[PDB]
């Protein structure tokens, strides 16, 4: 479904693990009130 | 390996390969290990 | 001359100085070993190796 790949931040040690791949979960909680119709399978498949 | 099935991925939707190997393989040798004790990455096992 | 069994000052600044590749001058004994090394745990670990054995 989904593979990817990230590096982690400035620092001097090559064999310490990191946190760069947390940027699989990154989304935008701003504007989080009301549903994105774009989430309902629904929707996307009367577009189609 | 997840390197690996990640380019093996794009490489499918890229349109170029409709069908891909992808993995990973890695030998065991007298240097290595002992490179990887001097890191102290690998548990010593005389402690063990 | 007189005889003195070396200070434990001049055996931890050689230890220390030796690990780090620089003179007895480029390091001063006030700076902590996490300073010096950086930012490098495997230096910091390797050089708490060296003291643990020694003394
Ligand atoms: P530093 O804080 O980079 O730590 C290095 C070690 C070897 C401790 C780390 O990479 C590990 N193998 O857990």
């Amino acid at each position: 479904a989904m593979a990817a790949t990230a590096t982690d931040k400035i620092g001097r040690s090559v064999p310490a693990p990191g946190k760069g791949i947390l940027t699989t979960a990154r989304e935008h909680h701003s504007s989080v009130k009301y549903a994105s119709p774009n989430l309902n399978m629904k929707y996307r498949k009367r577009q189609l | 390996s997840v390197e690996s099935v990640d380019i093996g991925v794009e490489t499918i939707l890229s349109g170029k390969a409709r069908i891909c190997i992808v993995g990973g393989y890695d030998d065991f040798q007298e240097e290595g290990s002992f490179e990887f004790g001097n890191m102290k990455a690998t548990s010593n096992t005389l402690e063990e | 001359i007189a005889d003195e069994p070396v200070k434990a000052s001049l055996l931890l600044h050689v230890l220390v100085a030796h690990k780090l590749k620089k003179s007895l001058d480029s390091i001063p004994m006030s700076k902590t070993i996490k300073d010096l090394v950086g930012g490098k745990s495997t230096v910091q670990n390797e050089i708490l190796g060296d003291l643990g054995k020694e003394f």
